[PDB]
């Protein structure tokens, strides 16, 4: 019993399609496959369960799951990527144990990074003075040396400061 | 062979 | 649904005195499972007796086969003692050769 | 035509912890596998020559799947005890019968799945394998959640799929035992019951399968008045036996003739005392 | 039904100290699990329990122990805390044999750090930065930036408070606190957040903006004999008024 999510990290343009690959491997004849979403926040969100027997294709909004029993894979495709789809997605496989109790093994997970397409590309850098002592200040990049630090862009703005 | 254990029980 | 067991006591092959046969006791059409079954040789409990696995007919009523590798004698009497919830006391059935 | 059947039996032991679970598998009228939760092996075990050839991955799969079911049956004993509002301190029996049939062409004919609580019908999968039939209100609850979960799709997948795949495999693997029809070894015994009466007993021994028809005729005409058949009993060697007795007037034994019908026999037999 | 609750949210430990992670579920589940999420590895099972009374070793049981006292509660014990055990821990439950196809229900996860020395534990220095005139003139919007620096462990909750009431509209807080010294393993962290409001709203001097950083550090029972202030679970803040 083994589950492999080929891709470590996968970034994609906003409103482009993306397929999260999951290849599983078990001798079990009756088993259950799962997909979980983990947004940056940290919670593990149950998406779908597939029974070993049921049909391959299912469409649930922008989410769609192809279950190829013969290739022994269960791939999850997100059409028209929303920035909120940015998360670590997990693939799992449940089969009976020696005790007669279904336990499940997880993949290592795939990280999806939905970069917003720059429909309005006016990159601007603004300087912001500290509320108290004006000597210390910070820089802010919009619309896109170890003593200097720059934060990972969140949505689009990144923060830069030096002492 | 046997049928897989019932998903949802009685 | 408490069903009282039907008991048949018989041998595998046509009994010929002094020829190692098999004595069979077939308990059938009973419920629930929990049942006590002894093969008696002149009222004496035969030690090594083996029984088939617990199956049931398509009316949900159980059936078991209790057997031992016995050699029939002219004067020796064999029987089957079956106790069950449905019975107020164990029901012994004598082995007829016909 | 041929058939495969599994028979699960699950009985609660309130006071003596875990309920006992027993499972047995049949091809036609031949047992080939069994599992007992009380047996120390804790493994599905072979009960026919032609299944022993199956590798350890087979015996692990069978074991893991049939154990998983026992654990479900264990909780379902609790559930139904709740549904019927029954005593905590009461032994209760959930039996499950399921399996498939193949025709002479080796193609699926129909599948079965039936549950019983204390040896009375509880719920049954209908012939279309997409709908259930509840016996009472308790089972009507089970029916609903099994309809909502689409549990029927699981059962159908097995019965139309891996049931017939492995039934075919078995019927081939051990065709020498399973497709072989042993015809009945017949004789007739005389038992005087008075000085103006007697009992003719028509025997049939060592036949497979168990399906047989013993019928008494007097002077050509069917005669069932004073006839006495007994339940088809197992020989305990794979084969079966059954006798039909009739009470006849003294010195009229020739008139009465016993007729044996069996798949193993090409032409049906006719016996008569001398 | 609540689901799978689990405590605490955050916690720091001295190497060798003890603690018990606490988890309970109100869904009357038979199975209960204790997982371990780390960068590079997946969800690794520490210990599980298939019903009240019994437990069982998972993939990485070494250094942990569990108590399935009653059905609801599954406990995770760290007798001797090791730097290794610095991870994110999730409690989980499954219905049990009654429903074999049941998925795992997870808790909101515990973030544990285990340092050699607790003198490496610092609270944040928070500071709010006033929006750019260039931004207001160019965009007709004002972006306040808040900055917490040199805190350890990375256990913080940043919130924006406008006129004494918390706001969520127009806020962007970094998901990951970044290391001020990536090269070091015991590196002190920094977190930034922006609050975008209308230029009208910023330049009104009746509007009071406060950035709030809840820091999870030492408890009062932890011994402290260092010259600086004890780094206990506190709330560091920074404010700024509007201005035309």
């Amino acid at each position: 019993q083994k589950v492999t999510q080929a891709q470590t990290e996968i970034s994609v343009v906003e409103k482009e399609d993306v397929t999260l690959d999951c290849v599983y491997e078990t001798r079990d004849t009756t088993y259950y496959l799962f997909w979980y979403k983990q947004p940056p926040s940290g919670e593990l969100v149950f998406l779908i369960r597939r029974n070993s027997f049921d049909e391959q294709n299912e469409i649930s909004g922008r989410y769609s799951w192809n279950f190829q029993k013969s290739t022994s894979s269960f791939n999850f495709t997100i059409t028209a990527s929303q920035v909120v789809d940015s998360a670590v997605y997990f693939c799992a496989l449940s089969g009976p144990s020696g005790a007669g109790s279904y336990q499940l093994t997880f993949g290592k997970g795939t990280k999806l990074s939905v970069i917003p397409n720059i429909q309005n590309p006016d990159p601007a850098v603004y300087q912001l003075r500290d509320s108290k002592s004006s000597d210390k200040s910070v820089c802010l990049f919009t619309d896109f040396d170890s003593d200097v630090y720059i934060t990972d862009k969140c949505v689009n703005s990144a923060v830069a400061w030096s002492n | 062979v046997v049928v897989g254990a019932d998903g949802v029980g009685k | 649904i408490q069903r009282t067991p039907k008991i048949q006591v018989y041998s595998r092959h046509p009994a010929e005195n002094g020829k190692s046969n098999f004595l069979n006791c077939y308990v059938s059409g009973f419920h629930p499972s929990d049942i006590e079954v002894d093969l008696l040789k002149n009222g004496e409990r035969i030690e090594k007796v083996e029984h088939s696995d617990l199956s049931f007919s398509k009316d949900w009523s159980f059936y078991l086969l209790y057997y031992t590798e016995f050699t029939p004698t002219e004067k020796d009497e064999y029987a089957c003692r079956v106790n069950h919830v449905t019975l107020s006391q164990p029901k012994i059935v004598k082995w007829d050769r016909d | 035509s041929h058939s495969m059947r599994y028979f699960y039996t699950s009985v609660s032991r309130p006071g003596r912890g875990e309920p006992r679970f027993i499972a047995v598998g049949y091809v036609d009228d031949t047992q080939f596998v069994r599992f007992d939760s009380d047996a120390a092996s804790q493994r599905m075990e072979p009960r026919a020559p032609w299944i022993e050839q199956e590798g350890p991955e087979y015996w692990d799969q069978e074991t893991r799947n049939v154990k998983a079911q026992s654990q479900t049956d264990r909780v379902d004993l609790g559930t139904l005890r709740g549904y019927y509002n029954q005593s905590e301190d009461g032994s209760h029996t959930i039996q499950i019968m399921y399996g498939c049939d193949v025709g002479p062409d080796g193609r699926f004919l129909r599948g079965y799945r039936q549950d019983a609580y204390d040896g009375k019908d509880y719920i049954a999968l209908n012939e279309d394998l997409r709908s259930w039939t509840a016996a009472d209100m308790a089972a009507q609850i089970t029916k609903r959640k099994w309809e909502a979960a689409h549990a029927a799709e699981q059962q159908r997948a097995y019965l139309e799929g891996r049931c017939v795949e492995w039934l075919r495999r078995y019927l081939e693997n051990g065709k020498e035992t399973l497709q072989r029809t042993d015809p009945p070894k017949t004789h007739m015994t005389h038992h005087p019951i008075s000085d103006h009466e007697a009992t003719l007993r028509c025997w049939a021994l060592g036949f497979y399968p168990a399906e047989i028809t013993l019928t008494w005729q007097r002077d050509g005409e069917d005669q069932t008045q004073d006839t006495e058949l007994v339940e088809t009993r197992p020989a305990g060697d794979g084969t079966f036996q059954k006798w039909a007795a009739v009470v006849v007037p003294s010195g009229e034994e020739q008139r009465y003739t016993c007729h044996v019908q069996h798949e193993g026999l090409p032409k049906p037999l006719t016996l008569r005392w001398e | 039904n609540a689901g799978v609750t689990q405590t605490p949210k955050f916690r720091v430990l001295k190497t060798g100290q003890s603690m018990t992670l606490l988890c309970a579920q109100d869904m009357n589940h038979e199975y209960m699990y204790w997982y371990r999420q780390d960068p590079g590895m997946g969800l690794r099972l520490i210990h599980y329990s298939v019903g009240e009374g019994t437990t069982a070793k998972g993939e990485v049981p070494d250094g942990y122990n569990v108590s399935r006292l009653k059905k609801q509660n599954f406990l995770l014990g760290l007798e001797s805390a090791a730097p290794s055990q610095t991870s994110v821990y999730f409690c989980a439950s499954s219905y049990g044999p009654g429903q074999h196809n049941s998925p795992l229900h997870f808790g909101n996860g515990t973030r544990l750090t285990v340092t050699e020395d607790l003198n490496k534990v610092f609270p944040p220095e928070v500071a709010v930065f006033e929006p750019s005139e260039a931004e207001i003139s160019h965009t007709q919007k004002a972006t306040l930036v808040c900055l917490a620096t040199g805190f350890y462990p990375d256990h913080v909750e940043l919130s924006w408070w406008v006129n004494g009431k918390e706001v969520h509209s127009g806020v962007c807080t970094d998901p990951q606190p970044l290391k001020e010294q990536p090269a070091l393993n015991d590196s002190r962290y920094a977190l930034s957040s922006r609050l975008r409001v209308s230029a009208t709203f910023w330049q009104d001097p009746r509007n009071h903006f406060r950035c709030q950083v809840q820091f999870y550090g030492l408890s009062e029972n932890d011994e402290w004999t260092q010259d600086r202030a004890k780094p206990v679970t506190q709330i560091v803040s920074a404010e700024a008024w509007g201005r035309a």
